[PDB]
């Protein structure tokens, strides 16, 4: 029937979003179902073939006040129904691209479609305007943990040699372990240079 | 344990015209006095002449390679068919002239190609990859 | 500009203050003194005098994201955001001839209905000798391959989406009709057979009625309807058809629209590039605006150890020194007898008479500097040029020819401007047609192992010729125990999004222009035939093709 | 070059005919020098240190005895035929032979394969290994060997088997072309017992035309035919010698090494030319050119390459030894003569 690759599609997306919560990173999501989308997107232009040669046939108008209204609606029916679990997979992968979008680039690409390729750079480069033009005095890409502690202890996880900060540098001498200010190294933290806290 | 250092190179029924004697020379194992001129009478053997065998019997191996039948890897049938993933007896497919062997031939190809100046082989060889 | 009076040191806070604090980008020592010093010598005074200092950054960091080169600045990245600065069309950028060594190689899934990139491992540098061999696996693949994209292009038509059941589906479904694809085997017992991926069911041919407009031959994928019979394991043909062949653009789309050949960039495996529409367009509308670009394309067999060829032929570069050709393909057994290993010393070695030809040759091209600074030359193997004729003997042999060999080049190359030695499946990219050349008699072949049924004529035959080429999608439909292929290079006789243009030379059926699906196929035949010698004009800007003859 | 048009004619105003014009030699211009020349004179064409060209001048009237020999056996005009190619007259004449027993002639002008009509042009897989495929299966049984060994020449093993000689199969050559080729060489044969040279020179030249692409009826199918026949005879021969109670060291399609099961080549002189007398007298191997062409008291053997022995007088020759260093390869010779 109609619906049922629906079923299976969205049976995916509930899956997906399980792997995704149960987790405490981001996981990378999961490939793209091309094939089951192909199905259903076909199934789609059945309908609408059902639909095109029935309102042809309606000008021979077989009791059609009743029974060809009840044609047209059923697969009409059918295809909001596919029109909803189309959209529900797309949106949850959309939202899972937003959320790593925040939770890394405004700071395992083949599983996307490119269309979703091209709509997470899109994403990306909107938050990086709007972390550029007003209200750029907070890195509005930044943690959502509140600030703990203004010096923290940090030890070298991988090594990075001399850089410069703001008025000074670091040498980062593997397994060496600095006590900083967090401000001046939680980029580092989030590229998974520096280990603590 | 002894294992013999030369590997053979050998071209076979190669021919001296001046007194009709066809024999295999192998361009490793012989003696270069007789590879570059006959073993009944000793005339000299023509350079390039020399080479084209080489790149004949080159291209050879390569074809030979190209065209090769697959063979069941464990229960050694001819593969019949044109689209099977395995053997029936669910043994995969393997060449019967294994890739190991024709880069071994390519190799001794171009030792021989750099020792004796075969200018003419050593760019065919240098064609094969570039 | 002023003396330089910024220093890391000094500039450090706001190189931070920009590429970090706003774009995490990492300022490592040595790229700061880099980035300082390019800096300091386009602004010259101190870093304090006003916006120009965050200015520079943010196109800095702007160029930075354009090269992606890391998490640190650096160097060698310094030097990529000034050649990106430096380059803050012309028809030769996206012009290029295509080997077939040197074609980018796409596998086809079919599970997920879509090609993947494989890296040519000649780039491996273990391969700098036998990186060429395919590996025992790319044969087994070879079939598959063929058959995936043909079944895959059948389902994309729109007559089918009754359907395909794969050949095993049949096996007890007793006497029931079924439509299978296939390919078309003659089996070790002997009789006529289809094989697919999923195995292979004998065939009765006796009472079918084959489509008209196309040849069949062994190997070739055909459609076929019929009933199963298990009483004797056979297939009883109804009717077989060729699948139908699918318009390039309607591939392409369908395909996810990649860029195949480099035409706008090349793929990696981790990124598999794209024909991006905005360029393509305005690559066609240059492609429409170049009205005076021309190719000339030579008739085949151009022995040059004949003297009437080169009589005939230096007359035609004397037309062609008035007025050159964009381009100009020479194509198709450069000797007589083929090239082979000479049985005697007495006489000239055959080598060495192949080697006095295109000095020869040479010869001729000096006379002619229009034509020698202008044309691109092309020249295009056939079964008489050199390390094929060695082994095959002038029989047609190993399909994704070589490159004639560049030991024998070497005149012809000091003498002309450009030219491209290439395999004899070469192709052409242009700005945005894609044009295969292809040198290879296939019309004897066709008509020499053709399927005989049981139960004008030029224009018939190569309308045959060419519709079995495009619906079949691929230059060489023989099994490859009559044509053999390099099996790693197999993909570039595969046709799969049809090409714009063909030279589809043939030695041996007349001369022809068709257009088929949008494909215009045009083969200019023997250059030299009934006393007269032959070429033809194709002109890529309007696709018209003016035949050209001289008389000797 | 115009020099070369100015004598030619000046030759033509002197001679227009009753004179016969000899070409050129093994540094050939032949077809340039046809384009210099005045093309309408009868030509034999052919294929400090003058010395050279000098005797080449006074060598012309043995040359031209040479082709009159060739062209009055032969039956082919002065003018047609190369010295430099014995094949192409055994072509015309087997040519001749095998139209006159009614075969389809696969005669060949402008390639060298075998004209079948069209079908020759298409690769095909029995084609390609018979045009791949040749090497002898080699017998090579090292050891020491304290019995005097035979090192037996060979010769005539293609011509022998040739004449010795005697769808289903489908890559064997015609059986009937087969027997004009087999008939025709023991006329060949037949005529050099009676001393024509030019016969001897022709059944000499056999080996090569049919193995060479360039002859006008070259086939592929031929070259095997002959080639696997050759084989199955070298296997025969060494079946004949084992069969006289000798033993075979090596053996390929020049030569053999046979244990004798004798002691001392003093002793073994009339053994030895009985025993090879005694396989030629087999119809078999009726034409083979048996040569005992050395007598080794002791042999040391692994291959042709890597030998020593004692002949009747001490003989080394070691490819090992090539692959030692330098220091060592003294040492290794002088080892080998104490091992002796
Ligand atoms: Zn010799
Ligand atoms: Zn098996």
């Amino acid at each position: 029937m109609y619906g049922d690759l629906g079923n299976k599609l969205v049976l995916e997306a509930k899956r997906t979003k399980q792997l995704y919560a149960r987790s405490n990173q981001d996981v990378n999501l999961p490939m793209y179902h091309e094939d089951i989308i192909r199905n259903i997107l076909k199934e789609v232009s059945n309908l609408r073939k059902n639909t095109e040669y029935l309102k042809e046939q309606q000008q021979l108008g077989m009791l059609d006040d009743k029974v060809a209204k009840c044609q047209y609606f059923v697969t009409l029916l059918c295809m909001e129904r596919n029109k909803r679990c189309l959209l529900a997979y797309q949106r949850l992968r959309t939202d899972i691209l937003d959320s790593m979008a925040w939770n890394n680039n405004g700071l395992d690409t083949n599983n996307l479609s490119h269309q979703e390729q091209e709509y997470l750079k899109e994403y990306c480069d909107l938050i990086t305007d709007l972390k550029s033009g007003d209200l750029v005095d907070i890195d509005l890409s930044g943690s959502l943990v509140p600030p703990s502690d203004v010096f923290i202890d940090v030890r070298v996880l991988k090594d990075a040699g001399e850089i410069q900060t703001e008025y000074g540098v670091f040498n980062l001498i593997k397994d060496s372990q600095f006590f900083v200010r967090q401000s001046d190294v939680e980029r580092l933290i989030q590229q998974g240079y520096l280990q603590k806290i | 344990e002894f294992k013999d250092p030369s590997l053979s190179l050998v071209v076979p029924d190669f021919l001296c015209e001046y007194c009709f004697f066809i024999s295999d020379i192998d361009f490793c194992k012989a003696a270069p006095e007789s590879i570059f001129s006959c073993v009944r009478c000793h005339k000299a053997f023509n350079q390039v002449l020399l080479q084209e065998h080489l790149i004949q019997k080159l291209r050879s191996d390569i074809e030979s390679y190209l065209i090769q039948d697959l063979r069941c890897s464990r229960c050694h049938k001819v593969k019949r068919d044109y689209m099977s993933a395995h053997c029936p007896c669910a043994g995969a497919w393997e060449g019967t002239l294994p890739r190991e062997s024709i880069v071994q031939k390519l190799n001794v190809f171009k030792q021989v190609a750099k020792y004796y100046g075969f200018d003419i082989l050593l760019s065919c060889i240098a064609d094969l990859t570039i | 500009v002023l003396p330089v009076k910024i220093q890391p040191p000094l500039l450090r806070p706001l190189a931070y203050r920009v590429l970090s604090r706003k774009y995490g980008l990492s300022i490592k020592s040595d790229g700061l003194s880099a980035l300082a010093e390019f800096v300091g010598t386009n602004i010259g005074a101190n870093w304090r005098q006003g916006p120009a200092t965050i200015k520079f950054l943010e196109q800095f960091a702007a160029v930075w994201k354009q090269q992606e080169r890391g998490l640190f600045i650096d160097q060698s990245g310094v030097k990529e955001v000034i050649q990106e600065m430096k380059e803050r069309l012309d028809w030769r950028d996206y012009f290029k001839v295509i080997n077939a060594s040197q074609q980018q190689r796409f596998s086809y899934n079919p599970h997920k209905m879509q090609f993947i990139f494989v890296p040519n491992k000649k780039q491996n540098g273990l391969g700098g000798i036998a990186g060429f061999l395919p590996d025992i696996e790319d044969k087994v693949q070879m079939f598959l391959t063929r058959y995936y994209l043909t079944n895959d292009r059948v389902m994309r038509n729109e007559n089918f989406q009754m359907s395909i059941t794969p050949i095993k589906n049949l096996l007890g479904r007793d006497a029931q009709n079924f439509l299978l694809l296939g390919l078309l085997n003659k089996n070790f017992k002997g009789n006529w057979s289809l094989e697919d991926p999923s195995g292979s069911v004998e065939i009765d041919i006796s009472q079918t009625i084959p489509t008209q407009g196309h040849y069949y031959v062994p190997g070739c994928m055909v459609l076929v309807e019929g009933i199963y019979y298990s009483v004797g394991n056979k297939f009883h043909v109804t009717s077989m058809t060729l699948p139908p062949g699918e318009r390039r653009e309607i591939t392409l789309e369908t395909i996810g629209n990649l860029d195949l050949l480099g035409i706008h960039g090349i793929s990696n495996n981790n990124f598999i590039a794209r024909l991006d529409k905005d360029l393509k367009i305005r690559l066609h509308l240059l492609e429409k605006e170049l009205t005076d670009h021309k190719f000339v394309i030579l008739g085949a067999n151009l022995f040059l150890d004949d003297l009437k060829i080169m009589t005939a032929l230096s007359k035609i570069l004397q037309k062609l020194n008035d007025d050159p050709p964009t381009l100009l393909i020479w194509q198709g057994s450069f000797t007589s007898v083929p090239v082979f290993a000479s049985m005697s010393s007495r006489n000239i070695s055959s080598s060495t008479q192949f080697k006095n030809n295109f000095d020869a040759l040479a010869t001729l091209l000096s006379r002619f500097d229009n034509l020698t600074e202008n044309t691109t030359m092309i020249f295009i193997p056939g079964p008489n040029d050199l390390w094929g004729s060695m082994v095959s003997l002038g029989a047609s042999g190993t399909l994704p020819q070589d490159p004639i060999p560049s030991a024998f080049t070497k005149k012809i190359n000091k003498v002309c401007k450009n030219v491209v030695w290439s395999s004899n499946p070469t192709r052409i990219a242009y700005l945005s047609q894609e044009i295969v050349i292809f040198r290879d008699d296939l019309s004897g072949r066709f008509k020499r192992h053709r399927l005989e049924f049981p139960f004008p004529q030029k224009v018939q035959e190569t309308r045959k010729l060419v519709k079995t080429i495009l619906d079949q999608g691929h230059l060489s439909p023989f099994l490859d125990s009559l044509r053999p292929i390099s099996w790693d290079l197999d993909h570039t006789l595969t046709l799969c999004p049809i090409p714009s243009t063909m030279v589809l030379c043939d030695t041996t059926s007349a001369q022809f222009d068709l257009t088929y699906n949008g494909c215009k196929v045009i083969n200019p035949g023997s250059f030299i035939h009934n006393r007269r010698a032959r070429y033809m004009e194709y002109v890529p800007s309007s696709k018209k093709t003016i035949q050209e003859e001289i008389y000797i | 070059y115009r020099r070369l048009s100015q004598e030619t004619t000046k030759l033509k105003e002197e001679r227009g005919l009753q004179f016969l014009l000899l070409l050129q030699s093994p540094f050939i211009t032949k077809l340039l020098g046809t384009i210099r020349l005045l093309n309408q004179m009868p030509i034999v064409k052919l294929s400090t240190l003058l010395k050279k060209l000098v005797n080449h001048v006074l060598s012309s009237g043995s040359w031209i005895s040479h082709l009159i020999k060739l062209s009055q056996y032969s039956n082919i005009p002065i003018c047609n035929l190369r010295l430099d190619s014995m094949d192409y007259i055994i072509d015309v004449l087997y040519a001749r032979k095998l139209k006159k027993e009614n075969i389809v002639l696969w005669w060949n002008e402008k390639a060298p394969l075998p004209d079948h009509g069209g079908i020759q042009n298409d690769f095909d897989l029995n084609t390609s290994w018979i045009m791949n495929d040749s090497e002898f299966p080699k017998i090579n049984n090292s050891g020491v060997y304290d019995n005097v060994v035979l090192d037996v020449g060979v010769d005539n093993l293609t011509v022998n088997t040739i004449l010795t000689s005697a769808e289903f199969v489908h890559d064997a050559f015609s059986n009937d072309a087969l027997n004009v080729l087999r008939g025709m060489l023991k006329e060949w044969w037949d005529e050099a017992l009676k001393e024509n040279s030019t016969a001897d020179l022709l059944v000499n030249s056999l080996a090569s035309w049919v193995q060479n692409p360039n002859a006008k009826l070259f086939d592929g199918l031929l070259r095997y035919h002959v080639h696997n026949l050759t084989k199955k005879a070298l296997l025969q021969l060494v079946n004949e010698f084992s069969a006289l109670g000798s033993t075979i060291v090596y053996a390929d399609r020049n030569q053999i090494l046979i244990k004798t099961n004798k002691y001392s080549p003093e002793n073994c002189y009339a053994y030895s030319q009985y025993m090879m007398k005694a396989v030629r007298t087999n119809p078999m191997f009726s034409y083979l050119d048996l040569n005992i062409k050395r007598y080794w008291d002791l042999l040391i053997w692994m291959d042709k390459f890597n030998f020593s022995g004692l002949a009747c007088t001490a003989v080394s020759q070691w490819q090992l030894k090539k692959f030692l260093s330098p220091i060592y390869q003294p040492e290794f010779e002088d080892w080998m003569m104490i091992i002796l």
